């Protein structure tokens, strides 16, 4: 099962 | 010095934020404000560029979205460390 | 090229952190080498995210790294919110 991480969304903030 | 550098690290830093939803091929190239066969062009040497061995994250496309994702060679390390999975 | 292979496993390493990011301890404890050696890495990785063509640098804050967006890129990602 060939595991690759992805990672949350940053902070969306005012921006 | 290279013209399109910036708009590279752009893109970089956009999937970056973008985190597990990725983003389209049309989202990134509004938000450069460039053709879709640019931002192509841009994204594809970017992926490239994530190629080598030195690197660690690699610029995947799935479900419609580019995003940024772990190389499944390193595994191994990421296991001895929630987050988020794709296999 | 060595500590090529090394270098990307703190990439990935930092990358699956998030915001929150990791000690020295604790990337040394998984690339299974002394705490210099990591930090050795870790520095170079710096070095390497200072150039202008990436997107992402490696800053030190609470005695943890972690990846983030460089502030020079922000209009653009304000237009993502957007």
């Amino acid at each position: 099962r060939a595991l690759l991480f992805t990672k949350p969304p940053s902070d969306l903030s005012a921006y | 010095m290279g013209a399109l550098k910036p708009a590279k690290a752009i893109v970089e830093a956009l999937l970056f934020a973008a985190g597990d939803e990725g983003l389209s091929l049309s989202q990134i190239a509004a938000v450069l404000e460039v053709s879709e066969l640019e931002a192509k062009a841009v994204i594809e040497e970017l992926q490239q560029d994530c190629r080598r061995e030195e690197r660690g994250i690699q610029l995947v496309e799935l479900g419609g979205v580019f995003l940024l994702a772990t190389k499944k060679e390193h595994a191994p390390y990421l296991k001895k460390l929630a987050p988020g999975a794709s296999p």
